[PDB]
């Protein structure tokens, strides 16, 4: 269940992404 | 391998013996007796020559009910009866600093391993010695504790002696006979002697036969230092507790009530003031205007016991000060204990240990388990009851249409409990839980200190190990990881406890913790008092206890620079645990390169000076302590403004 | 998000309000003049469980629509708070207060002589 | 200002004519150990058994277990020592000598010589107890090495070519022998280390690969500070063998100091005194000697238990320095003049202590 | 600027702090020994109606309370890429919204420029 | 940290306080009774130069002995502190307050009767 765990965590990070 | 050579780890157990450790504690008992002895020579009220003695301080009230308890200290207004206290408590200062300098010099050399006498012309053994000579022969068969589990039967005889003494010089010296009546202070003589056989009966049966529970404590200084250290904080507790209900019962009254009867004019207090074109003479003031007319120019006013309620206020002061420290003690214990469950775990001993107080948490299965109750049970208790103090708040404002019937009046403690409570209210049931949740709040960050010292749950899962115990964090990796080491969860255990460390502060000095408004000048504040019949009309509310409070604080000049010294003290943690430290880094670089440069341009020779700046982990350090110092510096003025709660409840306005 | 989970939470708000209406029997407190014993505990009640019941749907509904924004809300979530706003403002002006206040015969007081001079009669 | 050191000594001591001793010592040092590469530990083990008592051969083994700056480094040794004459002592064992992946075994038919300067009887007379013993000492060495790797090949290739191209080899191989601060402990131990003789370099087959074989022959002479030459009846209790003998030991070292461990019994710890009294074995001069060579560089404080525990009847008739305490058949050392000779013999003094325990 | 604030806000808070002490008769002093008679300059006493000492401290605290915001809006200016620390560090602000580069260095929270925003509002 | 480092300070502390000096002379600023002209800017100036001085040298002199403290100072700092907090006691009664509170009579006031007594009349 680690992955599925780790694709949360990467769902939510410090990099570029489109925020509200 | 994490550095060790700051200078606030000097004295760790990693670079101290048993024999140095037996050398720092004496050496400290000695300046501790040092310390007693000028309690005692500033609480002279009048000289033995006649000369007029010291103001009141702080330092000797908390202390004072219990040498006039013991006969040292008199509570007599007449000088004649205070000329010889005077003289007492200088023969027990002088008394104290002779016994200190041989503690002091029974420290040193134990420090130095140097146990040489010069007398007897020879060298005792740390290792095997008979005990103060044919006592020690008869009872410990002519030989020495080896270890810390056989050092339990010398150590308890030891305090069996310390006893039997204590109840010696009470009879002896201060007079006071062994009569076995628990209203009387000759009972704290019987009792030093019931005490010191039931000690050498138990340190006879632990001499012969050793503890082997926690058998791995005996291995490391600093695991059985911890334990210790976990226990001793809890007694602390327990003693403020007990000082509490004990110091203000009927048979306590000869000594902590009578000092509501008594002035005291302590120092940094209003004094007698005067006009700006004051010029005093020694024989009269001339062209000059003085306030009172009644003291000499810059006399310290006195001050009522009385209004002040000096008897509560005291029993405040001693309560107080044993538990915010037992608090402190717990929360090391937990933390120099996980410092010592990081080592076990680095260098594998952790699953070899067969004791059960290592061994029961040993499985992360339980440990989440363990950990989801104390979270589970926090959360149920810490919306239980703010929900209820954020309920009566909105009624007795009437906010969203609700009035001071609709509150919880009705709720207080049950039946069965009331006997706690001399007075039953809706601020009884909320202030147990309260604490309830108080303690379990800052149980999360030492239950986290006890299981995930090294690895969690989720850095099991995230493949990462926790190297120390003060690495601030690993990076922005993850979304951010900072705050993971024993040392920040233990910062997280004194921060959160500031909590449940201020419903006690706020408890003891008769405040309102059912409403955070209790006694304003609104629509049902001061409808509390009948609307739930209580016989004690409370100081404030949770918010209105800084108004009234302050009043008196304000009133003292040096009561109100202690104000300002800890919010000072306080804000300035800001600047070392907000996220800033990259920030602070580059800055001062720009100030080293902009002095260089302005001693460059401004001074032919060219200086430079490389300006420092805190790590997190000695950010996150001096952050607490400015954070803790500066938010107690402060709540020392919530119990020393007065106890102002009074037995006379309120009408409701209508 | 069905069944159980829903019944879990109504049924547990349910026996809470037992729980406290059961505590006032067995705290046995003087209860307020002109108030019955058994809607005192049933008026706290309902009070925290709005308040907490306020909170979790709050949290729940900006978690549900911090991330549905996008550029088709430009007119329709600028167009609902106004929508907020305005019935709050009819709202005020006709459940919380009916009218500017007048006295008991029904005269208006705006100036600082008639505040200085009604008080003294 | 100053360091501290703190240990543990303790020897037990049977009754008649056993010289069957327990020795147990525990040692822990503050100051950093004098290697130049740390941390560097190291498990040492001894075994010796009895093969016949006709004979008086014995079987004895050695294993190293070291790891130095974080290179294991192993050596083995089993060996069958036994005494030919009172100055001729052969031994036939094979070894393996192990660094990181590299090991290779070798075999040994060894002989050893020992001869005194002099033999008077005058001293033999006038001497109750003698200390130094002038002499000097043969080796006799047959190493059978395989030259399996295509390291050891060459270390073969190149010795034999500098044998053959260089004249001083039998002298300057003794700087080789003794690498960096061994070579200083020569002079220091009063011991003159000969130059070596190669009675043969040749390559014999062996079923396994080539095996180079050396056959070669020194010695080496005492001032009589070598205790080797001094006592050599001493070291080699075979006839008193009776029963297994084994010392193990080990030591743990690095920047913050050293930590050691030693145990084990073996008979000549209790030797014949005169006038019907028995007396602890003469302190070896070597080991003193040679700790005084790294033991001068830290000021130290010194915290010594030395428990001796004596047989049955068996009471001490004299002792300098005199024990602190005594607790019936044991008796104790620790602190005043001990803790002096302990700091006197850890610096490279070389003091007599003496123990007399009679009947 | 960073010169500038410092000589202002020490100059200034000393001012209100020893005001303070000499008001609160700490230290033996009366409020005869405290900066009474500072208040601003003739030429700019038309600024301020009734000026006293709380107009000089109220110029001179603007002052301050600008130069010391001034600070994180510099470093927005000129580093929002690079500074001389990371330039000598050898790293690139990639971003004007990361926390930090992890522990690193004694640590080098609050760098970017976003951050250097908050520094400027707090 | 030699020459004009120290020079440096020196004279910026002459400078600030010939300025707060200077100043005076033309704020326009009517002085207290029985003060001089000259004196009230010398003793404000003084007041705050001790201030910011007294500040800086416990900033570097802890800092001086945060980095040069060890096992060394296990008996003499625990003796410094008793030492300091000693002499300051003594100061409470030898150079702050000379005794307790007494009358100009010469007369003590102990009690809270006596006190109230003493408020009425
Ligand atoms: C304050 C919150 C925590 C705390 C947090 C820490 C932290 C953080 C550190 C220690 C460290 C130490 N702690 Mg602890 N510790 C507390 C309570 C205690 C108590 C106690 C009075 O019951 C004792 C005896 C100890 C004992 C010790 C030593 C084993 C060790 C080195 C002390 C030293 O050199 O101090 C400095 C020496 C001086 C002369 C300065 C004055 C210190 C006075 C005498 C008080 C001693 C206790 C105090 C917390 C020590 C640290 C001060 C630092 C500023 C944090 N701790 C409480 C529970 N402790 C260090 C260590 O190595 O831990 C593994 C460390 O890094
Ligand atoms: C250290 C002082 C002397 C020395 C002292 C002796 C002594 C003494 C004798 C030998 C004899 C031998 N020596 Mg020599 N020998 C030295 C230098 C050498 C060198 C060399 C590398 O230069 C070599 C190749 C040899 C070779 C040899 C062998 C041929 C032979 C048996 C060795 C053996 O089995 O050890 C076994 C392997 C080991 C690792 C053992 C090491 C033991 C240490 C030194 C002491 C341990 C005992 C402890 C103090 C007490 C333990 C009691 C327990 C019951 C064991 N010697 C130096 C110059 N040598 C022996 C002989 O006579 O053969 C006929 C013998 O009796
Ligand atoms: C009420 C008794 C408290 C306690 C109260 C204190 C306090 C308070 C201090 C120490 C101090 C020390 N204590 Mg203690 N001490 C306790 C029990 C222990 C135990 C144990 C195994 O139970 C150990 C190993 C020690 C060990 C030590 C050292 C860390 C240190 C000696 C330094 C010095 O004196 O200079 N304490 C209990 C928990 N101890 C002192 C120190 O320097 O701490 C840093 C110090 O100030
Ligand atoms: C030891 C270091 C200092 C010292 C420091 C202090 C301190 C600190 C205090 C006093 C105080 C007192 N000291 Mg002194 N004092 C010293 C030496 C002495 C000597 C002496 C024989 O030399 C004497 C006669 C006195 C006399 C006295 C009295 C005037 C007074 C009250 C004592 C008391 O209640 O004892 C009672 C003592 C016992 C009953 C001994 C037993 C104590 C036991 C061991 C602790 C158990 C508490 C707790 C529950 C622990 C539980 C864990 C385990 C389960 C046990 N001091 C030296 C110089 N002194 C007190 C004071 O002034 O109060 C206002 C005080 O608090
Ligand atoms: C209050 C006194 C302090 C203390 C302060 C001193 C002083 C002072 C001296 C020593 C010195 C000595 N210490 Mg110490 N030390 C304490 C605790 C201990 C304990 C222990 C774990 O209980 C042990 C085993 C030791 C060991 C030793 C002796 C071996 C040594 C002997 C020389 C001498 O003059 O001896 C006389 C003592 C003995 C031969 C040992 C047997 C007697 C007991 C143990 C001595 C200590 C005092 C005794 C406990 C006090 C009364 C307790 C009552 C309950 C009031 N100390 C006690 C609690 N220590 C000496 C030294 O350092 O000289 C440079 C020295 O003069
Ligand atoms: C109506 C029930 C009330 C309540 C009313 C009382 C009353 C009345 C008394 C106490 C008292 C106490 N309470 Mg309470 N208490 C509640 C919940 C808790 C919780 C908790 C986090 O679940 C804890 C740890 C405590 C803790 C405590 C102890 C300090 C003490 C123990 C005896 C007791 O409860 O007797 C009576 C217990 C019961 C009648 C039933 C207890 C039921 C358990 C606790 C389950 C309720 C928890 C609930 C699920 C929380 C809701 C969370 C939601 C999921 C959001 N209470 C709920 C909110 N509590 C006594 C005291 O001394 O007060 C000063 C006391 O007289
Ligand atoms: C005795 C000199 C006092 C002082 C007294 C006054 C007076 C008086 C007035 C002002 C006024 C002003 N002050 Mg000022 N001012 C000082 C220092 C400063 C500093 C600074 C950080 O160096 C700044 C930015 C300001 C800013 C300002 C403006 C708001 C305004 C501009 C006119 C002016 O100064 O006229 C007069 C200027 C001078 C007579 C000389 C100025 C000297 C220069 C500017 C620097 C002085 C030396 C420096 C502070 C050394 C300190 C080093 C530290 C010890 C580290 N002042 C020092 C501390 N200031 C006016 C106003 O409107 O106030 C409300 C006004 O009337
Ligand atoms: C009184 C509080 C206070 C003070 C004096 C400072 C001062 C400073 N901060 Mg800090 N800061 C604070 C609170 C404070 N900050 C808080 C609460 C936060 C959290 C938001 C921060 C966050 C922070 C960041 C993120 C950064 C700084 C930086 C700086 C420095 C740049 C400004 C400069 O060069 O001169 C400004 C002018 C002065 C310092 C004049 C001196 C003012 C008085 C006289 C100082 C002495 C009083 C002091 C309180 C005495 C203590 C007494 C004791 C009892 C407590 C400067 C040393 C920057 C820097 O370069 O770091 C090194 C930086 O990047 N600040
Ligand atoms: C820091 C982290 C966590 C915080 C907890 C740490 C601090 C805890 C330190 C105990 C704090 C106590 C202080 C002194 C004791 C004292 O007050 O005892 C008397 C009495 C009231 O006395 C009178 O007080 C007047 C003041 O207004 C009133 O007006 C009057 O009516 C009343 O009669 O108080 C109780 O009965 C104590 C209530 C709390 C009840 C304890 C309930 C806890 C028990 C259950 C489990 C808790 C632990 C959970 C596991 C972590
Ligand atoms: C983010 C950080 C910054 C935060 C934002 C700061 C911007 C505001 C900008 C300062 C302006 C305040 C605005 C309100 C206007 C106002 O008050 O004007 C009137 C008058 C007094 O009026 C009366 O006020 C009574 C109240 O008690 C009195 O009792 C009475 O005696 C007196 O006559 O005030 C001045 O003259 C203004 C003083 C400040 C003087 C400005 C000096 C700054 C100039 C120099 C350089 C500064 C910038 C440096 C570079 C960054
Ligand atoms: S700001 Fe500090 S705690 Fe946060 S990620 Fe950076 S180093 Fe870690
Ligand atoms: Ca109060």
């Amino acid at each position: 269940d680690a992955a599925k765990m780790r694709r949360f965590l990467f769902q939510r990070t410090e990099t570029r992404s489109t925020k509200w | 391998e994490t550095r060790s050579t700051k200078w606030y780890q000097i004295f760790d157990t990693e670079k101290l013996d048993d024999e140095q450790v037996v050398g720092g504690h004496l050496a400290l008992l000695g300046v501790l007796g040092f310390i007693m002895g000028i309690y005692y020579i500033s609480g002279i009220q009048v000289f033995p020559w006649g000369a007029p003695g010291f103001h009141d301080n702080w330092f000797y009230l908390t202390i004072k009910p219990r040498m006039v308890s013991l006969g040292i200290d008199t509570y007599s207004t007449k000088t004649a009866d205070l000329e010889a206290a005077g003289a007492r408590l200088l023969g027990w200062a002088a008394f104290h600093f002779l016994v200190g300098s041989v503690l002091i010099f029974g420290g040193w050399r134990h420090w130095t391993h140097n146990l040489t006498n010069p007398f007897t012309g020879r060298c005792g053994n740390f290792r095997d010695f008979r005990f103060l000579g044919k006592f020690g022969d008869v009872v410990f068969n002519g030989t020495s504790a080896k270890s810390y589990k056989e050092a339990l039967g010398p150590h308890a005889v030891y305090m069996s002696l310390l006893f039997l003494g204590w109840g010696i010089v009470m009879w002896a010296i201060l007079g006071f006979a062994p009569i076995p009546d628990f209203q009387t202070i000759n009972s704290e003589t019987f009792m030093s002697f019931v005490f010191a056989v039931i000690f050498f009966a138990l340190g006879i049966y632990w001499w012969n036969n050793p503890p082997n529970a926690a058998i791995h404590l005996n291995d490391d200084m600093k695991a059985a230092f911890s334990v210790h250290l976990t226990a001793i904080g809890y007694i602390n507790i327990a003693l403020g507790c007990i000082a509490f209900v004990a110091f203000q019962q009927p048979s306590f009254a000869p000594y902590y009530k009578e000092l509501d009867k008594l002035v005291f004019y302590l120092y940094g207090e209003p004094f007698n003031r005067v006009s700006f074109n004051f010029v005093e003479q020694g024989g009269k003031v001339i062209s000059g205007a003085k306030e009172f007319a009644d003291f000499p120019a810059y006399a310290i006013l006195p001050k009522s016991g009385e209004a002040f309620g000096m008897a509560r206020v005291v029993t405040n002061l001693i309560v107080f000060n044993h538990i915010i420290c037992g608090v402190l003690y717990v929360f090391a214990g937990v933390y120099h204990g996980g410092q010592y469950l990081l080592k076990i775990q680095l260098n594998g001993m952790y699953n070899q240990i067969k004791s059960i107080w290592i061994t029961k948490g040993r499985d992360q299965e339980v440990q989440v388990k363990i950990l989801g109750t104390v979270m589970a049970l926090c959360f149920a208790t810490m919306l239980s009851v703010y929900a209820v103090i954020v309920w009566n708040t909105i009624c007795e404002l009437n906010i969203f249409g609700t009035n001071i019937t609709m509150s919880f009046y009705w709720l207080k403690p049950l039946p069965i409990f009331q006997w706690m409570f001399a007075d039953p209210s809706i601020n009884d049931w909320v202030m147990a839980h309260v604490i309830t949740a108080g303690s379990l709040f800052s149980l999360i960050a030492l239950v986290r200190i006890a299981f995930f010292a090294h690895t969690s749950p989720l850095w099991d899962d995230l493949g990462l190990k926790k190297n120390s115990y003060s690495f601030p964090c690993l990076g922005p990796v993850y979304g951010g990881t900072c705050g993971v080491s024993i040392q920040d969860q233990l910062w997280f255990a004194m921060l959160w406890g500031i909590k449940g460390l201020s419903a006690v502060c706020w408890y003891i000095d008769g405040a309102w913790i059912a409403s955070m408004m209790y006694g304003v000048p609104a629509a049902d504040a001061k409808a509390w008092d009948s609307i739930a019949h209580l016989h004690h009309h409370y100081t404030s509310g949770i918010f209105y206890y800084f108004w009234t409070e302050t009043v008196t604080i304000f009133s003292s000049s040096h009561l109100s620079t202690i104000l300002m010294i800890g919010h000072l003290v306080w804000f300035i943690s800001f600047a070392v645990w907000f996220e800033d430290r990259g920030s602070r880094l580059e800055g001062a670089d720009i100030q080293t390169r902009t002095i260089r440069w302005l001693g460059k341009k401004f001074l032919n020779r060219d200086v430079n000076f490389r300006f420092p700046v805190l790590t997190i982990s000695d950010s996150k350090l001096a952050g607490t302590f400015l954070y803790f110092g500066g938010t107690f510096m402060l709540v020392f003025l919530f119990l020393a403004n007065g106890f102002y709660q009074t037995n006379s409840p309120l009408p409701p306005p209508v | 998000s069905n069944g159980k989970l829903i019944a879990l939470a109504v049924g547990g708000a349910v026996l809470m309000g037992a729980l406290f209406f059961s505590v006032s029997f067995l705290t046995g407190y003087i209860p307020a003049p002109n108030h019955s014993a058994i809607l005192t505990p049933l008026r706290s009640f309902m009070g925290w469980f709005l308040l907490i019941f306020c909170a979790s749907i709050i949290i729940m509904g900006l978690g549900k629509m911090s991330s549905a924004i996008s550029d088709k809300w430009f007119l329709s979530f600028p167009l609902s708070i106004f929508v907020i706003v305005m019935v709050m403002f009819l709202s005020l002006r006709v459940y919380w207060e009916k009218g500017r206040t007048t006295t008991v015969d029904g005269k208006y007081i705006r100036t600082t002589a008639e505040l200085k001079e009604f008080l003294n009669k | 200002d100053v360091t501290t050191a703190h240990s543990d000594y303790e020897i037990v001591l049977e009754g008649g004519s056993s010289s069957w001793g327990k020795v147990k010592a525990r040692a822990k040092v503050n100051a950093p150990p004098a290697s130049p590469l740390l941390p560097a530990d190291c498990d040492v083990k001894l075994n010796v058994k009895p093969l016949d008592p006709a004979k008086g051969f014995v079987r004895i083994s050695a294993v190293f277990e070291s790891i130095v700056d974080s290179t294991k480094n192993k050596l083995t040794i089993e060996a069958d020592i036994a005494n030919e004459t009172k100055e001729r002592r052969i031994s036939v064992g094979e070894g393996m000598v192990s660094v990181g992946d590299f090991s290779h075994t070798f075999s040994f038919e060894g002989s050893v010589v020992n001869l005194f300067y002099y033999r008077s009887d005058a001293v033999r007379r006038n001497v109750p107890n003698p200390i130094y013993m002038q002499g000097r000492q043969f080796h006799d060495i047959l190493m059978k090495v395989p030259l399996d790797n295509n390291d050891l090949i060459d270390t073969w290739e190149g010795t034999v070519k500098a044998i053959g191209s260089t004249g001083a080899f039998n002298d300057w191989i003794r700087d080789f022998w003794f690498i960096g601060p061994a070579f200083t402990a020569l002079n220091e131990g009063g011991q003159r280390i000969s130059r070596i003789e190669v009675n043969g370099l040749n390559t014999e087959s062996g079923p396994k690969g080539p095996v180079g074989v050396s056959r070669w022959r020194f010695s080496h002479g005492g001032s009589g500070m070598v205790d080797s030459i001094s006592r050599w009846a001493e070291l080699f209790p075979s006839d008193k063998l009776n029963r297994p003998a084994q010392v193990e030991a080990g030591f743990r070292s690095d920047s913050q100091g050293i930590e050691v461990k030693v145990d084990g019994e073996f008979p000549g710890v209790s030797v014949d005194a005169g006038g019907g009294l028995r007396r602890i074995l003469n302190h070896p001069l070597i080991p003193l000697v040679h700790h005084g060579m790294v033991g001068k560089f830290n000021n130290f404080n010194v915290d010594a238990q030395l428990k001796v525990v004596l047989p049955k009847g068996y009471k001490i008739r004299y002792a300098a320095p005199q024990y602190r305490s005594q607790n019936l058949e044991e008796y104790r050392w620790s602190g005043g003049a001990y803790a002096r000779w302990v700091e006197h013999v850890c610096k490279g003094g070389v003091g007599q202590f003496e123990i007399l325990y009679a009947q």
